[PDB]
């Protein structure tokens, strides 16, 4: 149905689903030739890669967290607290 | 509300919808002997307005239909005559976390 | 290896959503079909080289889809409407909710 | 489990004869003691499957929403470009 | 007639092109499979207006391959006639069964049968024409037909019509 | 909820909590005599024989007397008590020990040699610092968090039952006289907990179902059959066992016993 | 999946409308206008007739054709045909509700027999819920057995209102084998329900008649639990089996469709001939039979329709009820590739999460990873080393989907690799895997793993995490399984890995 | 294919796709009633030559401009002018667009946006529907007759005489060659 960026209820932070899912999810692109924004310090892995390009939060990602009703709340990693 | 003590008859009974708005019930004595509602177990229930729930719902997102139901004959659903659609809050203790809302519709 | 139910069940209380996924397609069954936008069945003729493609009865042409459900699926499916039931798929949903 | 039993209205049985009969959609429960019978009145009575539950999926070899895919994931190009130096 | 309908559609794309200006390929690979399309739906996807608006939403990544998706919302000038509708185009084609004549992107085709009596066919010119009393109907000139039937086909759109009614024909 | 939409729980567990994170931990508040009780968490800045005696706290002479605390001083001990009284109406049994996120127990057995405390000088903390963050910290242990009432109702509810052992354990009496914790120390343990609980929390995806289900049948499994230790003396006969667990499940009618 | 590209769309599937089919669409779909029993033999020789499976159905001989559609045996799922019955039938399993149904309405004008008067009826009309809104308008009709053409309206019971005429008595109803009898009453009248007539009743029933009881207007009337168009399943449903040539053996299901067709002539036959009345119903049960053994062979009219030689009988049915069957037998669980199994052992010297794979099962199975600036050098190095070294792969993939046999292919040892290709690898140290014991019943019972390729055919695990699999050192054989994606191992690193796993929930 | 702004809920039974005419009834996808991608309600856009050949070319030039803002880092004399502005931003296997451009730029009937406006201004006040709008834009008409035979769609809609009105103040401002 689509939620403001405001009126915003969802958990602040990164389910481990979340998570694991975008980590994977890059990686896959990441070895499936995608642009990779940031300075490979000499990592060959594109999943240590992507785990890089977390934690420096340059992943262009954003997490759409679907509600029993439909309506929907969108996260980016940018945002999304990286505890665990 | 009218209190019987061995019986109705089947003949009398199918009276009682028949005059609107106006509601009846009825209660046996042997019931009304002891109020469940003071048992152990049995933890509080309410009402709720037709507000405290077209709320309820809206603050939940929930359909009428997934909300947990009360059968409208249940004992506790007697002793606060509900009605097809009237909602009740039951607040029960939890060893989990002292206190623990929850909800009922009535079906 | 069968990978059963209690595998399953296991892989659900994980959450690991795809590493399940696969091992029951991209890992076993898998298998492509040409589902009619109209009566969702296994109708359609595909003739995957002039693109032509057909529903006569449900009559189409034009409102097609391609879908990636296991072999068994497609399989149950027919067996199903060889008894005369008709399980529709549809990529769409209509109720919301 | 016990909140599972309840709810609906008194007591639903762990049975065939019970939780199985619900208002859920087909191919679940036909995923369960009663499948051929199921599926039946099932096409029968025109139902209509959310496709929400898991094995609603696993028979149809998509990812269902289960942790993992408790969600959609996206490229916010917006947010693409401003990670260029 | 031609007409300016709302419409989208749906790119997958590679991560590869997931770049800084992913942007920009996308309504490229757009206009690739828009503009110059047909469908007996549509009619003749002609051009995409206000390049600069193309409102691509956010795209979702799939499931198995990284590969990403958008739902395009655009708008173009289409064109798709109609059983009725009548237009005037130029000649291009005749033959012993009946000139074929162009109007906007499509051909309509005219039976020999389908025009006047009066206009009896001439071959042993050159080139080929039609003859009347007081017409003369060939290549070049400018004809103004009455669309009697229209028929899909693969990736285009084409037609028979007429000019045996009143105020049809040549100009 | 399950695949439809229907609800099971407001809340998994009553507690938004994931079962990961818990451990039994004792609410002190619940057993002992109203004698104890009060010779523990009873602080009278107004009294030679109740007030903090100076050699804990650095402003502790500065204070008996001071009116203005002893209005917090007190509003604290009003609460653990409303608390003692809201426990046994919960846990009659008496029973003290409970599954509950954030091991509190510990989190300072760290704070206490991770700062080399010692035994022998006095804190720093300011009486206000105490209860004054502790109140703060609870505003913080979000399990909910909507921006309307129904649901920051709800969330004081899914949280009692821990400030309870929160407060039992961040006592102003408890904090100085019992772990000599200071202004440094205090504030970490504050932090942590805060985390500690803020981790303990369950994540959005967990297939609780299938987890729950998986829990009962794993030991329903281990579970020994028609056994009966009364046998030896019938008329005291009672099913008990997997037959029963049938029983259940099953919604029998008949049952045995 | 299924290999060449289409230019269809790729989506996925949302809402299953299960309905029910009309004879009309069953022709529609149809291909095939399965006239003859036979199989091939044009006489002996060896092809299909324009008979039965593959009057343009699908096909066998590994031969595209399959009505042009080629793409020849993989890539093509049957079509279906259909095979026009003489006779009206009955659907086995539908028998029930076909019956109930019309102890819910008066035959002759079809209709309902409770409208909005009786006021018992109204407060079943409202429960929204075809399942109960039926169990319910039945056991108030079951009772009425007679079309009443008047009853009181709202006012006075002296007044009579009337609806729908004709109160000819409704018969009660009893189910003997596969047909219908009802009785009419003084001595009763006992006779057989023809389907020809159940069918009509029901074609007459009324629009919101349907409805008011569990129905559709559009996927399921009833008037289709009645057979009148047989749709019939092409060869993928029931393949063959080919012992080379000369050497044919059919499947069961096709066998029936044989004999149900067989059935079927000899009663067409029977109408536009010498036809003796009342000896014909003696073959037109026949067809009810094998048109209902088909599907269901499991019923309490006993015959179970046995096949020479003793052999009872594969009813479609048979086929997907639970455990070792379609549903739960194929779908809930299925065999799957990338799995090994061997016997496991105790390794004091590896880490917890490690699982000491042996050599042997490392060369055979194998990650298939992209060609990427990234690996390349590393990639192509495996590529030369073959697949018998360990350290290697054993298949190269280029765009054009298209396998390269590494252990054979004369360009073994050449072979450039490229951006976007891809390296069926040889499994080696540190790859994420799913190790398992089972029975699983526990989350515990299958976790992430990292590989160590050793020496000897044992898997190896280290002693404390045997409690989480609870196994022993006794010969306990335990499985695995390879991820394939970058997506799927992550999910299996990020989240089922034997440390994430210490502290039960 | 290339979704239209609108989910019309097909259930099974596709059977009803009704005739096209001048019976103003064209199929599904072009009703009066149609909506934005905004998600509003918005009237069919009907275009009439030189009213299209104007719009095209309109995005074609403004394509260009944001075509080089990346880069960075009469008659017969019309065919040639445009005949480069495609070979700038089309395709160029878009045979369709050009044959459509010259036609478009042969039997159009005005070159001004402002002619063109007082055409769409003047005609817009009919009430006529869209296709009729178009029709009796870009084609030369001068009994009413004439037009109302072309466009029957008409014939009862509009006096013979003010449509005679309209007929007469169109070839006035039917722009010279
Ligand atoms: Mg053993
Ligand atoms: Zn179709
Ligand atoms: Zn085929
Ligand atoms: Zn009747």
């Amino acid at each position: 149905k689509a939620i403001p960026k405001d009126q915003r209820a969802t958990t602040p932070y990164m389910t481990k689903y979340e998570r694991a899912r975008i980590l994977g999810t890059r990686a896959l692109q990441i070895s499936m030739n995608a642009p990779v924004f940031v300075d490979l310090e000499g990592e060959t892995d594109p999943l240590r890669i992507a785990m890089k390009e977390l934690a420096e939060k340059k992943i262009p990602l954003v997490i759409r967290r679907y509600l029993p009703d439909g309506s929907f709340e969108d996260w980016s990693v940018e945002e999304l607290i990286v505890d665990l | 509300i009218f209190v019987y003590q061995n019986n109705i008859t089947p003949s009398a009974m199918k009276l009682v919808p028949s005059i609107p708005p106006a509601t009846i019930e009825t209660f046996n004595e042997a019931a009304l002997v002891v109020n469940i509602t003071h048992h152990e177990l049995v933890p509080k229930h309410i009402r709720l307005s037709s507000d405290e729930k077209r709320e309820l719902l809206k603050r939940y997102r929930l359909k009428e239909s997934q909300l947990p139901r009360i059968q409208r004959a249940d004992p506790v659903a007697l002793y606060l005559g509900l009605k097809r659609g009237e909602v009740v809050k039951i607040i029960r203790k939890s060893e989990t976390s002292g206190r623990y809302a929850s909800y009922r519709i009535c079906m | 290896l069968r990978f059963g139910e209690m595998e399953r069940d296991c892989m659900i209380a994980h959450g690991a959503a795809s590493f399940l996924k696969e091992r029951l397609m991209e890992a076993s069954d898998a298998f492509r079909v040409h589902i009619c936008g109209i009566c969702g069945l296994m109708t359609v003729i595909a003739k995957l080289n002039h693109n032509q493609f057909e529903c006569k009865g449900c009559d189409n042409k034009i409102d097609i889809y391609q879908i990636h459900i296991p072999y068994a699926a497609k399989l149950l499916f027919q067996e199903l409407m060889a008894m005369n039931i008709t399980p529709r798929l549809y990529t769409d949903r209509s109720r919301d909710f | 489990l016990v909140d599972v039993m309840t709810t609906q209205g008194g007591l639903t049985s762990v049975t065939r004869h019970g939780f199985n009969r619900s208002n859920t959609g087909a191919l679940m429960r036909c995923s369960f003691e009663e499948t051929v019978e199921i599926l039946f009145e099932a096409g029968a009575s025109a139902e209509l499957d959310d496709c929400r539950g898991v094995s609603e999926n696993v028979i149809l070899g998509q990812m269902a929403p289960i942790g993992t895919g408790a969600f959609d994931v996206m490229i916010d190009e917006e947010s693409l470009v401003k990670y260029m130096p | 007639m031609f007409f300016i309908k709302d419409l989208s559609l749906n790119i997958t794309l590679h991560p590869s092109f997931f770049g800084p200006r992913m942007k920009q390929y996308l309504k490229t690979k757009l206009l690739e499979e828009v503009e110059g399309s047909c469908t007996g739906k549509f009619g003749y996807i002609l051009c995409v207006l206000d390049y600069d608006n193309i409102d691509i939403q956010r795209g979702r990544i799939l499931p198995t391959d990284g590969s990403a998706e958008f739902n395009v919302k655009y708008r173009a000038v289409v064109f798709k006639p109609f059983k009725g509708e009548v237009v005037d185009g130029t000649v291009v084609s005749c033959s012993q069964h009946g000139f074929e004549v162009q109007v906007g992107p499509m051909k309509v085709f005219v039976t020999k049968h389908l025009m006047p009596q009066d206009l009896t066919f001439n071959a042993g010119s050159n080139p080929p024409s039609y003859q009347s009393s007081e017409d003369v109907i060939t290549i070049k000139s400018r004809i103004r037909v009455k669309i009697e039937g229209c028929i899909s086909q693969v990736s285009s759109i084409h037609a028979i019509g007429s000019i045996k009614e009143d105020y049809l024909g040549a100009i | 909820r399950n695949s439809l939409g229907n609800v099971i729980q407001f809340i998994y567990g009553e507690d938004g909590m994931d079962a990961a994170h818990i451990e039994k931990q004792s609410l002190d508040t619940i057993g002992g005599s109203d004698a104890a009780f009060e010779k523990r968490y009873r602080v009278d800045l107004l009294n030679t024989d109740h007030t903090l005696d100076p050699s804990l706290l650095e402003s502790g002479s500065e204070i008996l007397g001071d009116l203005k605390l002893q209005v917090l001083l007190d509003e604290e001990y009003k609460q653990l008590v409303k608390d003692r009284k809201f426990l046994r109406e919960v846990f009659v049994d008496g029973e003290a020990n409970w599954p509950l996120p954030v091991n509190i127990r510990r989190i300072i057995q760290n704070a206490q040699q991770t700062f080399h405390i010692d035994h022998t000088k006095p804190s720093d903390l300011t009486i206000k610092d105490i209860v004054l963050g502790v109140k703060d910290l609870q505003e913080n242990l979000l399990v909910l968090r909507g921006k309307n009432e129904i649901i920051q109702n709800a969330q004081r509810d899914a949280v009692t039952l821990f400030c309870c052992l929160l407060r039992s354990r961040l006592a102003t009496r408890r904090v100085l006289q019992e772990y000599r914790l200071t202004k440094q120390a205090f504030d970490w343990v504050l932090s942590n907990i805060e985390a500690q609980f803020l981790r303990s929390v369950v994540h959005p995806g967990e297939m609780v179902g299938v987890l729950a289900a998986q829990s009962i049948g794993e030991p329903a499994t281990q579970m020994t059959l028609n056994t009966f230790h009364f046998a030896g003396v019938a008329s005291k006969k009672v099913t008990s066992g997997v037959p029963r667990l049938k029983e259940i499940l099953n919604v029998a009618k008949n049952m045995k016993t | 999946v299924g290999q060449q590209y289409s230019s269809a769309p790729l989506r996925t599937v949302k809402e299953v409308q299960f309905g029910l089919f009309s004879p009309e669409e069953v022709r529609a779909i149809s291909v095939a206008k399965i006239r003859f029993p036979e199989t091939m033999d044009e006489t002996q020789t060896r092809a299909k007739i324009g008979g039965l499976n593959d009057p343009r159905l699908g096909s066998i001989d590994r031969n595209l054709k399959c009505q042009t559609c080629q793409e020849g045996m993989n890539e093509c799922p049957g079509h279906f045909g259909h095979i026009d019955l003489a006779k009206p039938v009955f659907h086995v399993g539908f028998i029930a509700k076909i019956k109930k149904v019309c102890e819910c309405v008066c035959m002759h004008c079809g209709k309902l027999l409770l409208d909005e008067h009786n006021e018992l009826m109204r407060q079943a009309l409202a429960i929204k819920d075809s399942k109960k809104r039926f169990a319910a308008i039945w056991t108030l009709c079951k009772t009425k057995m007679v079309c009443e053409t008047d009853v009181p309206s709202e006012d006075d019971p002296t007044q009579l209102v009337s609806r729908g005429g004709c109160g000819n008595t409704q018969p009660t109803i009893r189910k003997d084998g596969l047909k219908l009898v009802g009785s009419w009453k003084d001595e009763p009248e006992l006779r057989v329900l023809s389907t020809e007539e159940i069918l009509n009743i029901f074609k007459h029933i009324s629009v919101k008649d349907f409805t008011s009881l569990g129905f559709n207007e559009v996927f399921s009337r009833p008037e289709w639990m009645i057979l009148t168009c047989l749709p019939v399943p092409p060869p993928p449903v029931r393949p063959s089996i080919s012992f080379n040539e000369s050497q044919r053996g059919e499947d069961d299901l096709t066998f029936k469709l044989a004999d149900i067709l067989k059935a079927n002539i000899s009663l067409e036959t029977l109408e536009h001939n010498g036809a003796p009345h009342h000896a014909i119903e003696e073959a037109e049960s026949l067809l009810q039979f094998h048109v209902a053994t088909y599907m269901d062979n499991d019923i309490a009219g006993q015959p179970q329709a046995l096949q020479k030689s003793g052999r009872p009988v594969k009813s479609i049915r048979a086929r997907l009820k639970g455990k070792e069957g379609r549903i739960r037998g194929n779908l809930m669980g299925k065999r799957v590739d990338f799995s090994a199994r061997t016997v496991i052992s105790g390794d004091p010297n590896l880490e917890l999460d490690q699982v000491g794979v042996p050599k042997s099962i490392a060369k055979t199975l194998t990650y298939p990873e992209v060609v990427t600036p990234y690996n390349i050098d590393r990639l192509t190095q495996l590529v030369r080393n073959g697949p018998n070294e360990h350290p290697g792969a054993k298949y190269v993939i280029r765009d054009s989907g298209d396998r390269i046999d590494l252990r054979y292919s004369k360009r073994a040892g050449d072979i450039q690799l490229q951006y976007g290709w891809k390296v069926e690898r040889h499994i080696m140290d540190n790859d994420p895997v799913l190790f398992n014991r089972q029975p699983s019943l526990h989350k515990m019972s299958m976790m992430a793993h990292r590989v160590k390729v050793i020496p000897y055919s044992t898997f190896r695990l280290n002693l404390s995490v045997t409690s989480p699999y609870n196994a022993d050192f006794d010969g306990d054989e335990m499985n695995l399984h390879v991820p394939q994606s970058e997506e799927t191992r992550a999910e299996l690193s990020q989240l089922c890995a034997v440390p994430l796993q210490i502290v039960s929930p | 294919s290339t979704s239209t702004f609108q989910t019309r809920r097909r259930r099974l039974k596709k059977v009803e796709e009704e005739e096209n005419a001048a019976t103003l009834q064209l199929g599904q996808e072009f009703q009066l009633k149609q909506i934005n991608h905004q998600g509003e309600e918005e009237e069919l856009i009907a275009l009439n030559l030189s009213e299209a050949r104007l719009v095209i070319k309109e995005a074609l030039v403004e394509r260009r401009r944001a075509f080089k803002r990346s880069q960075k880092k009469t008659r017969e004399k019309e065919l040639e002018s445009i005949d480069v502005l495609l070979e700038q931003t089309t395709g160029g296997n878009n045979k369709d667009l050009k044959n459509t451009m010259q036609y478009l730029t042969n039997f159009s009937r005005f070159r001004d946006q402002e002619t063109v406006g007082a055409v769409i201004q003047l005609l817009k006040s009919t009430g006529l529907h869209p296709f009729e709008v178009a029709q009796l834009g870009s084609l030369a008409c001068d009994t009413a007759d004439e037009a109302k035979t072309l466009i029957p769609s008409l014939n009862n809609k509009i006096s013979d005489d003010e449509l005679e009105r309209i007929l007469k103040e169109l070839s006035n401002l039917e722009t010279l060659y």
